[PDB]
């Protein structure tokens, strides 16, 4: 699963 | 306004009362526990071995 | 296939549970001792979603029943529909929190914990294919508070692919019954956010509301709250036990109702509602049905819909009815409020047709609608939060047992956070 | 010695797979349990002694559609192990069908084909039915269209698929797999026919005037489209017409393959006979902007080629006689490359009537085929409706976390800028 | 063919074979008079197991039985089933060995064993084909744990290819009932690992524990844990005597279970077990037996199985059943938990069907695992015998009789040594 960062950035 | 204010404020008033808290229980804590480590693991091997 | 287990804990939870199991069983025909007598064929084909199966032929509900004391356990067996539950899923301890949500989450609920994950994971390593889990339980207690959220991250660690429900009653600032609610609610509904799937809030004001103004009965009590409360929770999960037009199951509506992963907080509401004098003057029709679902005062949360803006909406209609006539009726719903919808997200209403409906009714609807909204039940929680802590009132049972001021710093923060971000695209425009 | 294969994906084509498939059984005189109380073998095969067993697949990851067929009257028909079923639904998900559970199915179905496949001789090309608005269809739909353009090469497939209302829709999320499966099927697909759901909702209104109508309603008048386009290959006529006879005369460029398409007459018993249902007109109502099947405007646009099916009594001169009259008319233009532009097919098997349905009986019937350049109106208002969610990437994470990369929206936009571009180049006269 | 003698020695040996006689007629039929009365007709094809065969057709158990005092066979005798014990196999002493160890084993049980290994001789060389001997005593007692162990010895020597099993009962520090348990124990464990070809470790407090959670009986007794350890005998012979899909002597279990010919420390439990108030709720099924084989908290010992990681296990099913889910039972039991399963000997789980059910049971199984975690028994027995010896409490009693502290001393040794190459293997890669 990737979370998305708050400046919409999806990181592992 | 003041909701807004207040949630700032308070906001504030967490990180203020966390700094202060961190700080001393950063200090203490740290000296306690290496103290606290070495003992038990020293007495504990002295005695077992 | 594509079952669900049943996992409550706390006083409320178990007896929202004591109906919701009751309303099951009727409406599978499933006796009081475990037998099947039912009319329908269709009664008995989707029967693995919640019923297990033993030996002589009898079926046995998949529901965990936990509480820190064994008082509402050892109540809920003699009431009816009571020995369908395995006595072996009944785990109870002899202290219980008085709730204080530290002693239900780090002292006490960590020891007893690992005895009902073992049955938990027993439950789910065994079914089919798992569809995921769906949770009861009440934020104004501590125990369940407590121990409910922390077995929600001790489930999502395990199973970070399955879904996850969570049905949670809130402290509302009207009907208050518990003086540390906000404390427990406030902790609480900060890990809620950051590891359930899905979350339905409820209102103990809301359903007193709703007894009084719509089903007009003198005394209310808490058989009238469980069993709307049982019903809507029934209403979910329909279409995934019986056929229909559309079959949509619980990640279908995962997909669909929540745009970003963090803003799962939906209120939902029944339809229909008569009184029992008035029961002979209605007709059931799909306008009449739709008309009552939108209500305001139909909402089980006291929060006010024409105070924000729909995100999106869903609706799960039961009963034999054409598709033209919902389609433009869910059409007709958005074209004379469009100022309610928010306007960057066309088409944001979900539906849904089943073709069995309730035993006793020929029509009905469940709505469950993501709105911004719900922004005002924080606000007031957080308030109150920041009005007693700034005394630091009743701290002193909370930080005796490990706990410290920095979380409740952060929980604030994060809650406030949350409130901030869910009203950030109710002023948003294309 | 000449066949044809049908896929139906998803709870939508397997709905219209069985309208279609009472409609076969019935015109070919095959009772439901398969047995007769040599046209048969365009759709079947013969089992060397009795029963006849269709040439059609069934697909769904959700099984509740598929086990609602295995009990039903036709549990006899099909073979058992041709109704692949899965167990966990993709959930409106394109990127759950395409890249996380369909891949895992999609083996079985290629070995379903192949062993189908070595049974025929003649074998004419492919059917594929698929609701686009769905995870399961578009995403598996799509996979198995790569899978065979690559498999077998130069043989035709034929895509029915039902694009969503301009205002009315049943999902919150269908532009984006709409636009996904758009692409993946616009490079991949030989015929592409339109059929969302208002316009037939309108036709229903209108001519039977039904006020309640579901969706078997809709699925009758799709079965009998398909069988008025395939019925020139299991019937003497004087005109006959391939499926191979297509792309060179309805398909200007590689490109440009969405056709929308119309059926006439239809009517009901109580007015049918009052009027005699001459060749003119049951022609000029064909042509009408209101008896569209596709809720587009003719009238926005130019016409490219026309592929009308005529079946029953009709004389080739009163067609060519009515051909003129439309030529005639101001306010039907075709492009100004395109002298002549019709393509004319007659049969004289009249069509079948299903007892119980809407239609009556009629000796005559016309259903028409048209490749216009007004088509580009729902692709420029769903990507109208995409760009307002994907800018500020909503429902995305529901995307990404599934597998698919980042990327991969923003192509399937410029795909669809490059079609409308090249639909409004062709359109300008020289 | 193939037959097996019994011998019992000490109170708690008598006890236990007190009822598993009992068992094993009721198994066959046979009343308390020596008459059988049995229903069907496997019931006496193979009763040369364990009944000889005299005049007047009566049955007579080929049983030994020996005490150095004469009260607990005096006892025995007026039960249930005591008449069938021919009263030339018993043998006594007149003046006991008072628990200690010396006196059970070099002064007292040295002059007395010549008697009792006359009968056994004689029981010995009569018989078709010997298969083995099988041996229940108490480690926890001194005349038992001497007099049995050197008649293991004795028998050890003469019959060197025969296989020996011995059902120890091994003092628990739990429930203690003797203060020289210690002792005896450590000095018994010696003496048995080197002659004993099988040995199975059985505790008081495991039964006690097993009775109070599983069966939830109110007021356990020792006929409760003398009917479980009976049932448990039983199981491991009953397809020695019995038709099944998979024969498998006590021979084919030692060379299958026993790596190593130091490695024989067997743990075992039986399945199923119930309430009386819910044995009509559950249903037997194959994966109901096997997830109550493999808990920890039915295994016969204190010993906690998921601390250590099995060498090897064994299954004995009973009843009519299916052999492929059988073995995707076995399969699964082991995918789903490789931690705890040795990696460098693949497929280390055998099973064996027999067809015949136990009385008033449809299934029922066996389980007898070779693990790792039986080293915790003796790391605490050796733990209070080095506690006691230190101060050389109790040690002029032992010392008085011709034994000295040098026999202690590698006693303890080679427990010790015992202990840390048991475990050697469970750190052991490939
Ligand atoms: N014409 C017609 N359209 C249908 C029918 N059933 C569903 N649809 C359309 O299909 C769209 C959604 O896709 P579905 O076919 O329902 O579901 P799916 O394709 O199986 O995809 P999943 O949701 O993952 O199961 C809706 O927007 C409907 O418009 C039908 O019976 N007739
Ligand atoms: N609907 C419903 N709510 C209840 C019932 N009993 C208690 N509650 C609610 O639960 C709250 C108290 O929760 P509590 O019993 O302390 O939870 P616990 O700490 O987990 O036991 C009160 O505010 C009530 O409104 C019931 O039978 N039905
Ligand atoms: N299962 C069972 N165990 C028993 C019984 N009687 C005694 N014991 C156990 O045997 C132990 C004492 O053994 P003991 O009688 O001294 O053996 P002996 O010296 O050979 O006579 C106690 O710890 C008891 O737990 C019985 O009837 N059943
Ligand atoms: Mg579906």
């Amino acid at each position: 699963p990737k979370l998305k960062t708050n400046n919409n950035v999806e990181v592992p | 306004k003041d909701h807004d204010f207040v949630m700032s404020r308070a906001k504030e008033i967490i990180e203020q009362n966390s700094d202060k808290d961190k700080q001393k229980k950063e200090k203490e804590l740290q000296l306690k526990k290496q103290k606290e480590e070495e003992q038990k693991k020293k007495a504990d091997d002295m005695s077992s071995f | 296939m594509r079952e669900i287990v049943h996992i409550q804990g706390g006083q409320c939870g178990n007896q929202i549970g004591a109906k919701f199991w009751e309303v099951i069983s009727d409406e599978h025909g499933i006796d009081p001792t475990g037998t099947y007598h039912g009319d329908s064929d269709l009664q008995l084909e989707r029967i693995n979603v919640y019923y297990n199966e033993a030996t002589g032929g009898r079926y046995v509900p998949r529901a965990i029943l936990m509480d820190l004391e064994p008082g509402t356990m050892d109540s809920v067996r003699a009431g009816p529909f009571g020995q369908l539950f395995r006595p072996d899923n009944f785990v109870f301890g002899q202290t219980g929190a008085g709730n204080n949500w530290a002693k239900g989450h780090y002292t006490e609920g960590a020891e007893l914990i690992d005895s009902v994950l073992d049955v938990v994971r027993k439950e789910a390593e065994g079914c089919d294919c798992l569809q995921g889990f769906q949770i009861t339980h009440s934020l104004g207690g501590g125990t369940g508070s407590g121990m409910g959220t922390l077995l929600i991250s001790k489930v999502r660690e395990e199973y970070p692919d399955r879904i996850m429900e969570t049905f949670s009653v809130v402290p509302s600032p009207k009907v208050s019954d518990t003086v540390v609610e906000p404390y427990n609610a406030t902790l609480s509904v900060h890990q809620l956010v950051e590891n359930a799937d899905e979350c339905m809030v409820i209102d103990n004001e809301a359903l007193y509301d709703i007894c009084f103004r719509t089903l007009k009965l003198t005394t209310p009590t808490y058989g009238d709250l469980n069993h709307l409360v049982s019903a809507a929770m029934s209403g979910v999960t329909c279409c995934l036990r019986f056929p229909g037009q559309l079959n949509s199951d619980l990640r279908k509506l995962a997909v669909n109702l929540i745009p970003f992963p963090r803003l799962h907080f939906f209120m939902i509401g029944f339809a229909p509602l008569t009184s029992r004098g008035s029961q002979q003057y209605r007709a059931l029709t799909v306008p009449e049905l739709t008309q009552q679902m939108f209500d305001a005062k139909n909402m089980m949360c006291a929060a006010d819909p024409r105070h924000g803006r729909y995100l999106t909406a869903s609706a799960l209609f039961r009963g034999r009815m054409s598709t033209k006539e919902v389609d433009e009726q869910m059409l007709n719903v958005q074209n004379k409020n469009s100022s309610y919808f928010v306007e960057w997200i066309p088409n944001n209403i979900k539906s849904s047709i089943c073709d069995i409906p309730p035993k006793g009714l020929k029509m009905a609807v469940t709505f469950v609608g993501n709105s911004t909204a719900i922004q005002e039940m924080f606000k007031r929680v957080a308030e109150q939060f920041t009005a007693m802590f700034r005394r630091k009132a009743f701290l002193h049972w909370y930080t005796g047992e490990g706990m410290d001021e920095m979380e409740f710093t952060e929980a604030e923060s994060n809650m406030n956070d949350l409130v901030s971000e869910y009203q950030q695209y109710q002023d948003a425009t294309a | 010695m000449r066949e044809v294969i049908s896929i139906h994906v998803g709870q939508g084509g397997i709905q219209v797979g069985n309208a279609c498939w009472e409609l076969f059984c019935l015109e070919h005189g095959i009772q439901p349990d398969g047995q007769m109380p040599d046209a048969f073998n365009t759709f079947f095969s013969e089992t060397g002694a009795g029963k006849h067993v269709p040439r059609a697949v069934f697909l769904d990851l959700e099984p509740t559609v598929i086990d609602e067929v295995r009990t039903g009257t036709y549990r006899q028909l099909f073979h058992p192990e041709q109704l692949i079923s899965g167990k966990e639904d993709a959930a409106n998900n394109f990127a759950r069908g395409h890249y996380t559970i369909g891949k895992e199915i999609v083996d079985l179905c290629l070995d379903r084909i192949r062993k189908l496949a070595d049974n025929c001789t003649g074998l004419q090309g492919f059917l594929v039915f698929n609701s686009v608005g769905g995870g399961t269809g578009s995403g598996l739909g799509s996979l198995l269209l790569e899978r065979l353009s690559v498999d077998y090469g130069k043989k035709s497939k034929l895509g029915f698929t039902i694009y969503p209302s301009p205002q009315v829709s049943t999902a919150v999320v269908e532009p984006y797999n709409s636009i996904l499966s758009t692409h993946s099927l616009l490079e991949h697909t030989d015929v592409a026919v339109m059929l969302d759901n208002e316009a037939i909702y309108d036709i229903c209104r209108r001519n039977l005037d039904i006020e309640r109508p579901t969706y078997t309603n809709l699925n009758r008048l799709i079965a009998q489209v398909i069988s008025s386009l395939t019925a020139s290959l299991r019937f003497d006529g004087a005109l006959n017409v391939d499926i191979t006879e297509f792309q060179t005369n309805l398909v200007p460029y590689p490109r440009i393959h969405f056709m929308l398409s119309s059926y006439a007459p239809i009517i009901s018993a109580e007015k049918a006979y009052h009027e005699q249902l001459s060749v003119a007109e049951i022609t000029n109502s064909a042509f009408e902007p209101a008896n569209m099947m596709a809720k587009c405007d003719p009238r926005h646009g130019k016409y490219m080629a026309c592929s009308m099916m005529y079946r029953g009594d009709v004389v080739p001169k009163d067609v060519n006689a009515s051909i003129a009259t439309i030529k005639t008319k101001r306010t039907i233009q075709f492009v100004d490359w395109c002298p002549t532009g019709f393509k004319v097919g007659i049969n004289y098997q009249p069509p079948t009537v299903v007892p119980g349905g809407d239609l009556a009986k009629v000796m005559r019937a016309v259903c028409m085929i048209s490749n216009s350049t007004a088509i580009a109106e729902v692709f420029s208002r769903l990507d109208h409706k995409f760009d307002l969610m994907y800018a500020k990437r909503a429902f995305v994470h529901w995307y990404v976390g599934e597998g698919m990369e980042e990327g991969e929206f923003s192509e399937a936009r410029e795909d669809l800028a490059a079609l409308e571009k090249d639909y409004e180049e062709v359109g300008i006269e020289t």
